């Protein structure tokens, strides 16, 4: 059971959290994913956490996404700035390989 | 900004998304998830050209060898078996892009181990027979990763 939040209609410019959080414990989950599909897009790979500590960021997010995790909240986040119209779309969260929340429709106007 | 679209192939547990990882993100990522395929994107430069690799780290489908430019074919040198498969992923991806002409690498993986079943000469033998290179490469040590992507994106070039 995922509870995904943090979505919303905003202008370009300002910010959003994306939430997932999960009802089971998330410790043992060894890499956390953000995917998105956009209109007319293919879904992406936007932002992973490695074991270790390390991220990566898709070219079009970098520099304006974080993704993070909070264990003993059982919730990983995705903070994104500086959002753009091509931020539009639907965003999912993707624990370890099987748990994917149902989505969050992030839509950004001019 | 040219767009150089690499996919890995290879039997299970050979270090695909191993060796991707150590690319992307200059980390040994052990025993990552075996089901899980995904598509990064980096910007890099090979041999003074600043370029983006778009590199699928298969899992284990005829679309995205149809989209790919470059392939890179992995197999562990300490898992015949893994080796045997190679000319079973050449010949998938020269059905579904029909050409004579497929950029490709053959990848040696795991070098860092010493039990070593797969040598250097079978290796480069079936590497010269299809006119491919071969590179040694250790995702665990990070030895010749860079080697490894940045030769396919040469041959990329050549095609
Ligand atoms: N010693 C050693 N182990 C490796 C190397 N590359 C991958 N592995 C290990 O081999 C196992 C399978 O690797 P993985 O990347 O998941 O293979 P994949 O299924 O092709 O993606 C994992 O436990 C890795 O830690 C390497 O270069 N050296
Ligand atoms: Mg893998």
């Amino acid at each position: 059971q995922l509870v995904e939040s943090g979505g919303g209609l905003v202008q370009a410019g300002e910010s959003l959290r994306l939430s997932c959080a999960a009802s089971v414990s998330i410790f043992s989950i060894n890499t956390m994913g953000w995917y998105r599909q956009a209109p007319g897009k293919p879904r992406e790979l936007v932002a992973r956490i490695f074991t270790g500590g390390s991220t990566y960021y898709v070219d079009s997010v970098k520099g304006r996404f974080t993704i993070s995790r909070d264990n003993a909240k059982n919730t990983v986040y995705l903070q994104m700035n500086q959002l753009k119209p091509e931020d539009t779309g639907v965003y999912y969260c993707r624990l370890g390989a099987d748990y994917w929340g149902q989505g969050t429709q992030v839509t950004v106007s001019s | 900004m040219t767009e150089y679209k690499l996919v890995v192939v290879g039997a299970v547990g050979v270090g695909k998304s191993a060796l991707t990882i150590q690319l992307i993100q200059n980390h040994f990522v052990d025993e990552y998830d075996p089901t899980i395929e995904d598509s990064y994107r980096k910007q890099v430069v090979i041999d003074g050209e600043t370029c983006l690799l778009d590199i699928l780290d298969t899992a284990g489908r005829d679309q995205y060898m149809r989209t790919g430019e470059g392939f890179l074919c992995v197999f562990a040198i300490n898992n015949t078996k893994s080796f045997e498969d190679i000319h079973h992923y050449r010949e998938q991806i020269k059905r579904v892009k029909d050409s004579e002409d497929v950029p490709m690498v053959l990848v040696g993986n795991k070098c860092d181990l010493p039990s070593r079943t797969v040598d250097t000469k079978q290796a480069q033998d079936l590497a010269r027979s299809y006119g491919i290179p071969f590179i040694e490469t250790s995702a665990k040590t990070r030895q010749g990763v860079d080697d490894a992507f940045y030769t396919l994106v040469r041959e990329i070039r050549k095609h």
